[PDB]
């Protein structure tokens, strides 16, 4: 459509939590959501990550308690940095990491709260020591 | 004037409880069946064979491809509809049980089936009274009055052989059974038993005594028992076995362990001394029948 | 005046009970629809562990893989031999499981009928008394045969003309003790596959293996059992390869534990003599026809339940038996009904029996050389 | 005339690493599995050590008669 100047920052935070994460619930997709601030038009900004809570044992399926959402800003409140949701993340740990069907589905829910709230993939599998991925 | 005003508000205040059970009718039950037909609409059902059943409510599959699948969630069936080896319909893709198919039944067992229903009364068949006596009295009673023999107390006799020259008639009694009795008449040729792959016919011996119980006035016709009915021998180097082996699944199958009410069995050879005497002992074909030739009389009834 | 409380409350208790009852659709249809994502997954074994994270499994269907586990899975329960349950794409390690059991075993472990108990059989009571010591005590209390030294024999073979009782036998031991009757009707078991048969068999033996007081009865083993031969049709090699199997299972290296074993054929001469040596058949246990006394016991076994006047010459009976089974007489108390039934007699008169012995003697003139004493 | 009591003492007094194999153990239902696991077999016995394989009976895989259309 039309489009801007295509960047994303970061947090060195973020990459770690995102392993980590993804890698103790390593063979079921798992959801969590990211943090951060836009900027601007073009580069947003992460700079926190917040995992999300697991539920029933299936592959991709994913939701968004809003007492946790609640709760958790509530917390980052009373933390020092209280910010704005930029999106949210989870892994395909067996391939070559494209958003699932399900992964477009709570996309096109989710895209009427937010513009540019960017889905991130991370795989802690395709990464060796030289790909983040 | 203050209490009826308050429970005919109170019944709107229940409507909209009412309202509230409508919603989670109709507007869940959108989307259940909005699922349920996202999923039943593939119509493709790999069918499958279920191998066990785990509890820590967990089922076990192979499929027709041979490809044995977990699910710790069962789906849309019963866990008492369930049985180790069942038939169920299964999605391809999400791999889980939709249906519940009848049964196991090969092509060539329904073709045994009769459905043409020939027409030969008993006038058709002169000279050969008496067995024909024998025979209803042997058979056809069973079939119908059933309690004269438990007021009686013993036991329905178990299957009728007939036997004799080749020319007597013994497929005429049988066409002629078809024609009167309206129970599941089934047909069954010598040689259909006999197959090629190892294992089959055992398989075919099986599944032609399941479609005569699942519809239980069943009367089974074999004709010539000695293409299977051979005397079996000890030798070396050469031997015919695997015939053997459908004609023991027959015998066990009839009779020996786990014994029936609900099969009626009609065989007849031309000649006796080919069989095993395994196959007639007492009690696998009860009432031995022969088949004189036609005396004098009888010819010209026949003419 | 004041039945509106109770109307009110008469509103709201069917919309309730009728809530419950139409949300209760909703509740379980909802799990039903929240139950609809669930994913089928790979059954496999594992064969070994090649590192703390790296694990070899085997496909059933087909290849082998090289797989990971979960986080929380113990992994010092993966042994050689556990099965496991294997993600259908990330192809990881979900779950341990015990072993399946192959329906063809369950058709045969609870499908079992029950029956009458010994006395219903009659005639042979010695061979009943032998198979029950060597078949009940060694179960029940071994240490007597232990203070004697020796092992209890394995398996039991019954051998006789046909129909003298022996299924029938098995039945009442079926009946008898009520522990696992694995009884194999031994011809459905060749499928039209290679190796079927003998991965029916190590399931069998498995089987019996984990149940521990197991016994096996192999009615009509002349179907698997063969003799030898010089490899005329290639389908008897499969059944060769399958007596194999059970000739090396019932010996083999790690030998069993009280697995009684039950045989039963017609004519032994057809077997195989590897089959016939002691220790994997330990006793030849024959069942006769009946004596003069046996006949009088079978014939008043089965003439119990049968409305008759006392007039009744079994001494006749009996002695105008001769080389019968006990289905002979069965089918003799048959016939008998049926000429009651002839002219209708609702009763049984004495000159039923005789009629009925004659046309069962009458119908004999066609089975000879009934004996096959094996070796 | 004792032929696996022989084997038996044979697996009892010695100290070398020894694989029991069932005849019938080779021919499985998918296909080629059998070969492989002859390689297995030998394999693992070129791997452990100065050791000793018994296979018993393996007139379930010497057949001198074939049929190559089965
Ligand atoms: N009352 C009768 N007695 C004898 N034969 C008759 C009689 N009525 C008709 N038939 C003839 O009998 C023929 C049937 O003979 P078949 O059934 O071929 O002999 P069979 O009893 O079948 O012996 P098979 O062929 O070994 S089973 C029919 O074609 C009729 O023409
Ligand atoms: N001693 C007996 N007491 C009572 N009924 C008996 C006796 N012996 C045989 N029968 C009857 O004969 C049949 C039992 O025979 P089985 O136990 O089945 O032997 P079998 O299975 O025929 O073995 P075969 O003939 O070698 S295949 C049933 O109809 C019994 O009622
Ligand atoms: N010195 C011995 N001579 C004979 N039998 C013995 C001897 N020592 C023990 N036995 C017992 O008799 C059995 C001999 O048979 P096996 O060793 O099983 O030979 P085999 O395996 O039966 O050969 P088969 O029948 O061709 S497979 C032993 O397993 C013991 O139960
Ligand atoms: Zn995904």
């Amino acid at each position: 459509a039309v489009d801007t100047a295509e960047q994303v920052y970061i947090s060195s935070l973020a990459l770690l939590k995102m392993l980590k994460h993804g890698r103790a619930g390593v063979p079921m997709e798992v959801m969590g959501l990211m943090l951060g601030e836009f900027v601007d038009d073009y580069t947003v900004r992460v700079i926190d990550v917040f995992a999300m809570p697991q539920s029933g044992t299936g592959v991709s399926v994913e939701a968004v308690d809003p007492v946790f959402q609640a709760k958790m800003l509530d917390m980052l409140k009373q933390t020092g940095r209280p910010e704005m949701v930029v999106g949210w993340y989870h892994s395909h740990p067996g391939f070559g990491c494209w958003l699932s069907g399900v992964d477009i589905n709570t996309q096109q829910s989710f895209e009427a709260l937010s513009e540019r709230a960017v889905a991130v993939v991370v795989d802690p599998i395709q990464s060796v020591k030289g790909k983040v991925v | 004037r203050t209490r009826l005003l308050d429970s005919e508000i109170k019944i709107m205040k229940s409507e909209v409880l009412r309202v509230t059970h409508e919603l989670q009718a109709m507007k869940d039950k959108i989307k259940e069946n909005s699922e349920k037909i996202k999923v039943n609409k593939t119509l493709p059902y790999l069918v499958s064979n279920v191998i066990e059943l785990l509890d820590v409510k967990c089922a076990v599959i192979k499929t027709s491809t041979r490809q044995t699948y977990f699910l710790p969630v069962i789906g849309l069936v019963d866990a008492e509809k369930l049985k180790p080896g069942d038939l169920v319909g299964v999605n391809k893709d999400s791999y889980l049980i939709l249906e519940t198919l009848p049964t196991e039944y090969d092509s060539r067992v329904k073709a045994m089936e009769v459905d043409e229903r020939p027409t030969e009364q008993y006038s058709d068949i002169g000279g050969l009274d008496k067995q024909i006596q024998e025979l209803v009295e042997a058979i056809v009673l069973p079939m119908n009055h059933k309690e004269k023999f438990e007021n009686l107390g013993i036991q329905p006799p178990k299957g009728v052989l007939m036997y004799g020259p080749p020319g007597t008639g013994k497929t005429l009694l049988a066409r002629a059974c078809a024609a009167q009795t309206k129970a599941t008449f089934l047909k069954l040729a010598g040689p259909q038993l006999v197959q090629m792959f190892i294992g089959d016919g055992a398989k075919l011996v099986r599944d032609a005594f399941a479609l005569a119980k699942e519809k239980a006035p069943s009367i089974i016709f074999i004709d010539e028992l000695d293409a299977i009915g051979t005397k079996r021998f000890d030798s070396e180097k050469a031997g015919d076995r695997e015939v053997q082996r459908t004609m023991l699944e027959l015998l066990n199958q009839l009779d020996g362990f786990q014994p029936n009410t609900q099969v009626k069995v009609i065989a007849a050879t031309n000649r006796v001394d080919i069989l095993d005497p395994a196959l007639l002992r007492s009690g696998r074909l009860d009432r031995k029948i022969e088949f004189p030739m036609p005396n004098e009389e009888a010819r010209a009834r026949i003419m | 005046k004041l039945l509106e409380h109770k109307e009110i409350d008469g509103r709201l208790k069917e919309l309730r009970e009728q809530l419950k009852e139409l949300t209760k659709q909703y509740e379980k249809s909802e799990n039903d629809l929240k139950a609809l994502q669930s994913v089928g997954q790979i059954v496999g074994e594992v064969l070994k562990q090649l590192t703390e994270e790296k694990f070899i499994v085997k496909a059933t269907n087909g290849p082998r893989y090289v797989v990971g586990c979960r986080r929380q899975l113990d992994k010092s329960k993966l042994k050689p031999g556990t099965r496991v349950a294997l993600d259908m794409t990330t192809l990881t390690i979900m779950r341990y499981l015990p072993r399946e059991v192959d329906p063809l075993v369950y058709n045969m472990s609870h499908e079992d009928p029950g029956n009458v108990s010994y006395s219903e059989i009659g005639g042979l009571s010695e061979q009943i008394r032998e198979l029950r010591e060597v078949i009940e005590l060694p179960l029940t209390n071994p240490e007597l045969f232990q203070r004697v030294g020796i092992i209890p024999p394995k398996g039991c073979l019954l051998y006789g003309p046909p129909g003298t009782g022996k299924t029938l036998l098995a039945r009442a031991v079926a009946s008898q003790l009520d522990c696992n009757f694995l009884k194999v009707v031994s011809s459905s078991i060749v499928d039209k596959y290679i190796g079927e048969s003998a991965r029916l068999i190590r399931e069998m033996f498995n089987y019996a293996r984990d149940h521990q007081p197991c016994i096996i009865f192999m009615d009509e083993i002349d179907a698997i059992g063969g003799r030898r031969f010089s490899e005329g049709t290639s389908a008897d090699r499969e059944i060769q390869r399958t007596l194999m199997e059970l000739l090396n299972q019932m010996d083999g290296f790690d030998t069993l534990h009280r697995v009684k074993m039950i045989m039963a054929t017609n004519r032994p001469d057809t077997l195989d003599p590897a089959l016939l040596r002691p220790g994997r058949l330990d006793r030849k246990i024959h069942i006769d026809l009946p004596n003069e006394q046996a006949r009088l016991d079978i014939l008043k076994i089965h003439a119990g339940p049968i409305t008759k006047h006392g007039e009744i010459d079994y001494e006749a009976i009996v002695k105008l038996s001769d080389g019968f089974n006990g289905a002979d007489l069965r089918n003799v108390c048959t016939e008998a009904g049926m000429f009651a039934i002839r002219a209708d007699h609702d009763f049984v008169v004495q000159e039923d029996f005789m009629k009925a012995v004659r046309k069962v003697a009458d119908s004999k003139k066609l089975e000879s050389k009934l004996d096959y004493k094996p070796v | 005339c004792g032929k696996t009591m022989l084997a038996k003492a044979v697996a009892h007094h010695t100290t070398a690493a020894f694989i029991r194999v069932v005849g019938s153990e080779f021919v499985q239902k998918y296909l080629g599995e059998g070969p492989r696991m002859v390689r297995d077999v030998f394999r693992l016995a070129k791997e452990n050590a100065p050791a000793i394989i018994f296979i018993d009976e393996i007139d379930a895989i010497a057949t001198k008669r074939f049929d190559a259309q089965t």
